[PDB]
RNA sequence: AAAUUGAAGAGUUUGAUCAUGGCUCAGAUUGAACGCUGGCGGCAGGCCUAACACAUGCAAGUCGAACGGUAACAGGAAGAAGCUUGCUUCUUUGCUGACGAGUGGCGGACGGGUGAGUAAUGUCUGGGAAACUGCCUGAUGGAGGGGGAUAACUACUGGAAACGGUAGCUAAUACCGCAUAACGUCGCAAGACCAAAGAGGGGGACCUUCGGGCCUCUUGCCAUCGGAUGUGCCCAGAUGGGAUUAGCUAGUAGGUGGGGUAACGGCUCACCUAGGCGACGAUCCCUAGCUGGUCUGAGAGGAUGACCAGCCACACUGGAACUGAGACACGGUCCAGACUCCUACGGGAGGCAGCAGUGGGGAAUAUUGCACAAUGGGCGCAAGCCUGAUGCAGCCAUGCCGCGUGUAUGAAGAAGGCCUUCGGGUUGUAAAGUACUUUCAGCGGGGAGGAAGGGAGUAAAGUUAAUACCUUUGCUCAUUGACGUUACCCGCAGAAGAAGCACCGGCUAACUCCGUGCCAGCAGCCGCGGUAAUACGGAGGGUGCAAGCGUUAAUCGGAAUUACUGGGCGUAAAGCGCACGCAGGCGGUUUGUUAAGUCAGAUGUGAAAUCCCCGGGCUCAACCUGGGAACUGCAUCUGAUACUGGCAAGCUUGAGUCUCGUAGAGGGGGGUAGAAUGGAAUACCGGUGGCGAAGGCGGCCCCCUGGACGAAGACUGACGCUCAGGUGCGAAAGCGUGGGGAGCAAACGGUAGUCCACGCCGUAAACGAUGUCGACUUGGAGGUUGUGCCCUUGAGGCGUGGCUUCCGGAGCUAACGCGUUAAGUCGACCGCCUGGGGAGUACGGCCGCAAGGUUAAAACUCAAAUGAAUU
């Protein structure tokens, strides 16, 4: 999946406590850094049709992620989109 | 069928046609003959039908069925129909009834003397 | 204008009245505002046949509602008999 | 940084050929950030069936942690290295200990 | 309207008598009544269930001399009302003018007291009825016409119901040449072969 | 007293006028089943004075265009 | 998921009552509870219990007659799917009269006989007989 | 006392090498007038060799139904994998309203207005079996008192 | 056309058209006379022409030509275009 | 006190069963037609079809108390008289009553027809402000003084006619000024402006030029504010089918200013902005006048809008506007178009979807009737007139209800007919005979009610000068009927003048005998008829109805055969081939808040009718009629907060996140090793054994990992499930491009093909014939991957997660069968089905180079096809 010091260093960053790594802001730069590692493999040959579902699968689960915070919390939300650039 | 597979789209109703379309919707029409003939009927049933091509207002064009026992329809001899399916022919579902103003009815009959127009005897 | 007048309600050589208030531009049994009571020119040995709301003609009159002859003399013949 | 499990059998003509290679490869090792804690000599020995040539080949164990990208110039450096024969490498499955 | 034909044959496709002729003489004394009638006399079939219940319904219409609308008409006034149905409808049977009369026993049978009403003879409340359906109200006298108490027939009819069972609810005064209609009849008062819900299972089928 | 409605606001592109959205709850007839019905309206504004996702309290009145006739009052929860 | 715990709570009994045991254990929740006891008070369990501090359940005990099904028939009515709701004339009458019908009602949960004594009707539970 | 009518005769055969052997099945049912009523099927080879068998397996298994003064207890729904059964107890002398089979089984059930319907095929055995099913499972006021330990008066 | 009371009519209603359309052209001519005036831009003389046009437009209006909603919705129009200067 | 009382099945597929499933029938009803008959009465109904064209007659007039006047009429006067000395007979006089035509006022926008168009502008329910309203009725004031024309008329005259034209002539409640001035209109106010008409009755005093002035009452006129009625306008909800109809819309949406409407408003114009609606179905296409209601149904619903009542639209077709309070005008106008008719060939007239009637269509629906005696409407003070509205008559058994065609006795059980065992039975008290009755028609008498009014004369009060005149309130007198030979009662005579239809194998109530021999024929299904036919024709008898009977047609019921109440989808019709996710649907537990849904109560409304139950009136009923209640609906107010709905704050078990490792035929690209004949499959491990949402996955190494699993530990706080379109993957097959192609093998050893990349196709028994997610349930026997407790006291016993294979309890299952991996007990969501063939076919549409794929009928044809299980 990722290397342990990498995950570590992510809730490190993003996590307002210790150890709180089921917290969506360090969950969904987690998933961010693995997006972006394993799109750099995705570029080669085109003929991953299995590896894809993983794929979408984590957009859809850092969508549905992002809904609740718009839907629940909304500081923390837009104190986030600039840390990581995201809505593109 | 759950409440919102209905909610989404009612219940389709369904309708059945009516199996004689050239009365449209009348219980008798008035009809000009153009042939006189007769066919045997089907398995298990042998005879020869009396049966006529009927030419009527409206512009359709069905065949009729006489019963009783002799008749005097030749060509041109319009006739009235009011229906009826019968089975041991091909798709006929119009009955000529016997005395409308241009059909003799049956002789010699003295019983149901109404479905033949007989008059009453003395 | 307005007007009290009888409506037509019975059979034949059995008629019977309803004293009504309507437009005066309207039919016989066309629409009407409200009733008063009903009269029966056929009534048998005393009987119900002559019932108004004296109440109501008041009411109506004051507004200025114009008013017919048979309701007069039935208004007459019920005010003299009792 | 995963071990390797590398093992390679020579052609016998050639065995002389070991002492330097061990030696290259060891240095190579060491100069790009690996560990060996564990270094085997078996000598020659038979084979299962008499691969290329007759049935004779020396067998050389390094167990070696160097990242995978030295450990992968291995094999290309064996492209263009006609002594040796044949060779295997496996993942680490806890990267194994004294030969015994 | 009024059947006008063999008149025993009826009872005898009934299987009992109806009470339809004047009684001078016992019912076997001219006809085969357990024999049924026409050519084909020797059979009794298993009569059905809906055979049995169109029985029961000929049955009481020629015993009451009513045709299938009018019948149809009292079956319906009488599901009308509250509660029992064919208690009811027996009721209201019962108060036809011409079965009253019948009762109190100035008409012999039923068609001599229907021609005796229907020939401007029977007064109710002093006035004349012609009605032969006329429904008779509670408490309600009744008389007859002087122009025809010298018929001989009546004086017949008088003497014949005299021997003749007396029925209770009927207050009936034989000097006088009148009654009274005292109350509706009773459950009990009718004549208990006349089964009901037969009746009431087959109009609402 | 005075009878007031109170809904959505959709769009205010077009000034001095907004197209509010009322979400009524009725009980469909046929089905016995509870479903949300949304209508929409053309309400008079002034100085624009509200925009999109916002609630408004809005009351009847004269017509003042071809499709509207209502016009708002007061405002309810005046954030985003 | 659970998203009717009246409809899992309402199976548990039902299949617990073929089962032949006296007692069963569900989480529990304030309109279990209230559902728990308008169905004891109306004789068909022995008693009840809201057993657990965080996570608590309830312990039903199921009567028996004769070890026989004492209730038998309890299904859902206003599920989730459509809502119910019924006038206080117009309310039902299970068993004509032998069944009893649970009722949401603005005075707390009661029974149909109370309800429609008391002149009002509300939204319908279950049909317990 | 045991009052007992035929429902329906059936043309049953089983084939032989031979031909047909022609059989001939029978359902009855008999009852008391009251809660006490039972049915049997037969099959044997002639009419009345059916009909006595079919009494003598109805002459036992008395089902005990539970009935009110003149009508049932209250309206009960049945099924016995042919077809379903509804039926409402009625009104006084609104007369034996049922369908062909169940006409029988519910008047020689001693009760004579109860306002019934089925749903489904017209198998006779299924049909009967059906109604009889949902004549056993009714249940009477005090039997209910019982069970949840009131009385017939908490109960009305 | 059918009946004599029709002719009478169409009659009647020719001698009445004539008349309005006499009494109406020269209200319009009245009208539009201030309206000029006023579009000109002087003050005294589209007033003295408003003052001069009210009564005649007033007595139409009262005669029954036209209702007293237009003669008060035009004298209301003219004395806003006045006030403007 | 009542306002209810309510559910029937049978037959039909098989040699025999069950089930699903189609079909038929039993019932009610009609604006019904047809066939056979036909006595009467009462109440209703009567061109649905060609909004096709109409001959002919009548359907809107009235006012002399608003006017000039006099064409007739009858009544006065004055003279001419024939002498009849008052009388017949002439001329004149609007002199009187009356009134042709004309000016003027009111009335043609009411009443009456039809449903062509009209899926929202219309209709129903509930609300709202920005308006008018002649005739009706209250309140407040005026009601002064003048002027010029013109109709009819006279004369002339055009045109075949209609229709005009020219010159004079006179009226007013016709027309136009002046004064007139508010509580009106306009303006912040100051200020300005605005209208009219008299007529009739009488009469004290005067009064007089002889008309009158004057008094009086009656009535009329103008102005304003009101009330009521009616109409115009706006909004919300509801108000058919086709998505084989996916975008529509620039006066278009909004804003500013000008105009116009009785009144707001793109109603319109100029300018400015570029918006507005649309999957909750816009546009487009196809059909429909809507509602109270009517029929059916246990109920929910289904079909429909025939009379009656409420609303809308139209008047030969398409437009336009005038008059008028009100029209965009049915018996008004103008223009265009057609038709018909007249013409003297230049020009004119008309619109029965009014009451009758004619032609045509049709199977089909009627009299070229009487009267305003009643109730209404118009006009007028009133009398009075019109009213094809209406009140009644004429025809039709078209519908509903009522009465009659005899009653009692009567066995010689008549005669005859029929059947027959040739004994007799049947017809059959039925007949004949005897006695009795006369309802209804027919004959002749009497005979209510619809009739209240108005008129003539009188008494009282009101009003004055008045005891006149007028208005009321009483009294007296002749009267006011088409129906109408009225309803009804009485007397006449005589059983008198007065019954048919269908059926008889089963469904279903009723059977025998002759002819006929698979021919004639019958038949709503099964189906009968090949010389004894209970099914055809005939005879008798019987059965069911009744002045009707039967057939057909149409709508509901059974049809649970649209299943929301109340159906299903493993083998009969059906789970998409499979995932992600928008919209949409649903959603754990606690507290607090709001009170939208919800509930309770109240208020208003839901027209009258119709139905319901109490009563009454027609000699009863039909029919009419007095009460209520329903009208299951909608809106405003108050309260309740268990549930949801909205919000705020929470919680960890749902969902997930991290760590340690595990087994991994999971997939792509880069290398390596052999067997057999340069390519291809990697044989021995290999197994109802493992990996995957899925087809599928198999010699050995490098990468991404993805998923799953066990362990406790650390963390977020409900972050979730399903998902129409949408995207993606996708057995196989078929290709396109560039290749070759060891063996192979449609076609011809052997093409393409399988393979290497880029694309397409989207197809399977894509089956587990079982969509996904969750909670709860007697067991046994295994494989499989797991770690612990204690002594591993050798693979140790116990329990624990899974994945996975068979018997099998309860249970379900039509049967087979499934049965903790249910097809069991339940919840959440989404797909598909309504007999078989036609046919997953045509017609399109969309996607694709194409092959093709998706969606997807009707006409027609049959009465079965279809599953299991035995004999």
């Amino acid at each position: 999946s990722l290397s342990t010091e990498a995950t570590a260093k992510i809730v490190s960053e993003f996590g307002r406590d210790a150890n709180d790594t089921g917290s969506t802001e360090v969950q969904v730069a987690l998933l961010t850094a693995q997006i972006n590692h394993l799109q750099g493999h995705f570029a080669e040959h085109k003929k991953d049709h299995h590896s894809r579902r993983g794929l979408l699968r984590m957009v859809s689960q850092r969508r549905k992620l992002l809904d609740y915070l718009k839907r629940k919390d909304v500081a923390r939300y837009t104190r986030l989109i600039e840390r990581l650039g995201l809505r593109r | 069928a759950t409440v919102n597979q209905l909610v989404r789209k009612p219940r389709a109703r369904k309708v059945a046609k009516s199996n004689v379309p050239a009365l449209e919707a009348c219980p008798q029409k008035r009809g000009v003959c153009t042939r006189v003939y007769t066919t045997t009927p089907k398995k298990p049933n042998s005879a020869l039908r009396k049966v006529c091509r009927v030419r009527l207002t409206n512009g359709f064009e069905v065949t009729s069925y006489i019963g009783g026992e002799g008749h005097n329809l030749q060509e041109h001899s319009v006739i009235l129909i009011r229906g009826g399916r019968v089975k041991d022919l091909p798709g006929v579902r119009y009955h000529t009834v016997r005395g409308a103003l241009d059909c003799s009815g049956v002789k010699d009959r003295k019983q149901a003397r109404s479905k033949y127009g007989v008059k009453r005897p003395k | 204008m307005v007007t009290i007048r009888l409506a037509r309600h019975g059979a034949k050589k059995r008629p019977f009245y309803q004293v009504v208030v309507a437009d005066s531009r309207n039919a016989r049994n066309g629409r009407f505002i409200e009733r008063v009571g009903f009269f029966n020119p056929i009534a048998s040995e005393k009987e119900e046949g002559t019932r108004l709301d004296l109440d109501r003609i008041a009411h109506w009159v004051g507004q200025g509602a114009t008013i017919s002859d048979r309701v007069a003399a039935l208004i007459k013949e019920v005010n003299k008999a009792a | 940084m995963r071990h390797y499990e590398i093992v390679f059998m020579v052609h016998p003509d050639q065995s002389e050929q070991v002492p330097g290679m061990i030696e290259r490869y060891t240095a190579a090792i060491t100069g790009a950030e690996g560990k060996i804690h564990r270094l085997e000599d078996w000598g020659r020995r038979q084979l299962a069936y008499p691969i290329n040539k007759l049935h004779k080949a020396h067998y050389v164990l390094m167990n070696v942690e160097a990242p995978q990208e030295v450990i992968d110039e291995l094999e290309t450096t064996f492209r263009f290295n006609d002594a040796v024969i044949r060779s295997m490498v496996m993942r680490t499955k806890h990267a194994v200990t004294e030969a015994s | 309207a009024r059947y006008l034909g063999p008149k025993l044959k009826l009872s005898r496709r009934e299987g009992t008598d109806l009470f339809l002729k004047s009684g001078v003489r016992a019912i076997d004394t001219k006809c085969k009544i357990e024999q049924a009638p026409g050519q084909h006399g020797a059979r009794k079939p298993r009569l059905s269930d809906y055979g049995v219940q169109l029985r029961e319904k000929q049955k009481v219409r020629r015993i009451y001399g009513v045709l299938e609308r009018q019948f149809r008409n009292y079956y319906k006034e009488a599901a009308r009302l509250k509660g029992n149905t064919g208690e009811n409808l027996l009721a209201l049977l019962e108060g036809r003018l011409d079965n009253v009369v019948y009762r109190m026993g100035f008409g012999a049978t039923r068609a001599e007291a229907r021609q005796l009403v229907s020939h401007k003879a029977i007064m109710v409340n002093g006035r004349v009825v012609n009605i032969a359906s006329y429904q008779v109200s509670p408490n309600d006298v009744v008389s007859i016409r002087e122009k025809a108490k010298k018929q001989s027939r009546v004086k017949a009819a008088l003497e014949l119901a005299e021997q003749r069972e007396k029925p209770t609810w009927l207050e009936v005064d034989a000097g006088k040449m009148e009654g009274t209609f005292k109350r509706k009849p009773e459950r009990s008062d009718l004549s208990a072969d006349i089964n009901e819900h037969l009746i009431v299972e087959l109009y609402s089928k | 007293k005075i009878r007031t409605l109170q809904g959505r606001v959709v769009s205010d592109k077009m000034e001095k006028s907004i197209v509010v959205a009322i979400e009524r709850f009725v009980k469909h007839p046929i089905y016995g089943k509870f479903i949300k019905r949304t209508t929409k309206l053309h309400v008079h504004d002034e100085n624009n004075e509200c925009g999109i996702g916002d609630v408004v309290e809005i009351r009847e009145c004269r017509p003042l265009s071809k499709t509207k006739s209502w016009t708002l009052v007061r405002v309810v929860e005046k954030a985003v | 998921s659970m998203q009717d715990p009246i409809a899992d709570m309402l199976t548990r009994i039902r299949n617990g009552q073929a089962a032949n045991k006296a007692a069963v254990t569900m989480p529990s929740s304030k309109l279990k509870v209230a559902i728990a006891n308008v169905l004891k008070e109306e004789g068909f369990i022995e008693d009840f219990k809201v057993e657990g501090d965080t996570k608590p359940e309830l312990e039903l005990t199921l009567k028996y007659f004769q070890g026989k099904a004492v209730v038998e028939s309890i299904q859902r009515v206003s599920r989730p799917g459509l809502r119910i709701y019924k006038r206080k004339d117009e309310l039902p009458k299970v068993m004509a009269g032998l069944g009893i019908a649970v009722v949401s009602t603005s005075k707390g949960v009661m029974t149909d006989r109370a309800a429609r004594q008391a002149g009002l009707g509300g939204e319908i539970i279950c049909y317990v007989a | 006392e045991l009052q007992e009518k035929l429902i329906a005769v059936n043309r049953v055969s089983k084939t032989v090498k031979g031909g047909r052997i022609f059989s001939f099945t029978a359902l009855t049912v008999v009852g008391d007038g009251n809660g006490r009523v039972g049915f049997g099927y037969g099959k044997a080879r002639e009419v009345p060799a059916a009909i006595q068998k079919a009494m003598e397996k109805a002459r036992r298994n008395m089902i005990n139904v539970a009935l009110n003064n003149g009508t049932l207890q209250h309206p009960v729904k049945g099924v016995h994998t042919g077809s379903r059964v509804f039926m409402q107890p009625a009104s006084e002398g609104t007369g034996i309203i049922a369908g062909g089979a169940m006409r029988a089984v519910l008047e020689v059930a001693g009760v004579h207005n109860v306002l019934a319907k089925a749903y489904g095929s017209t198998n006779p055995i299924n049909v009967v079996r059906a109604t009889i099913d949902g004549l056993e499972n009714m249940n009477s006021p005090e039997m209910v008192a019982a069970k949840r330990g009131k009385s017939v008066e908490e109960i009305l | 056309a059918n009946i004599k009371s029709a002719k009478k009519r169409a009659i009647q209603s020719e001698k009445a058209r004539k008349h309005n359309a006499s009494r109406r052209s020269m209200m319009r001519t009245f009208i539009k006379k201030v309206y000029a005036a006023i579009e000109a831009g002087d003050k005294a003389a589209a007033q003295k022409a408003f003052n001069e046009m009210q009564p005649i437009v007033d007595r139409q209006a009262a005669k029954g030509l036209i209702h007293k909603n237009k003669a008060a919705r035009h004298k209301a129009n003219l004395t806003a275009q006045i006030n403007k200067l």
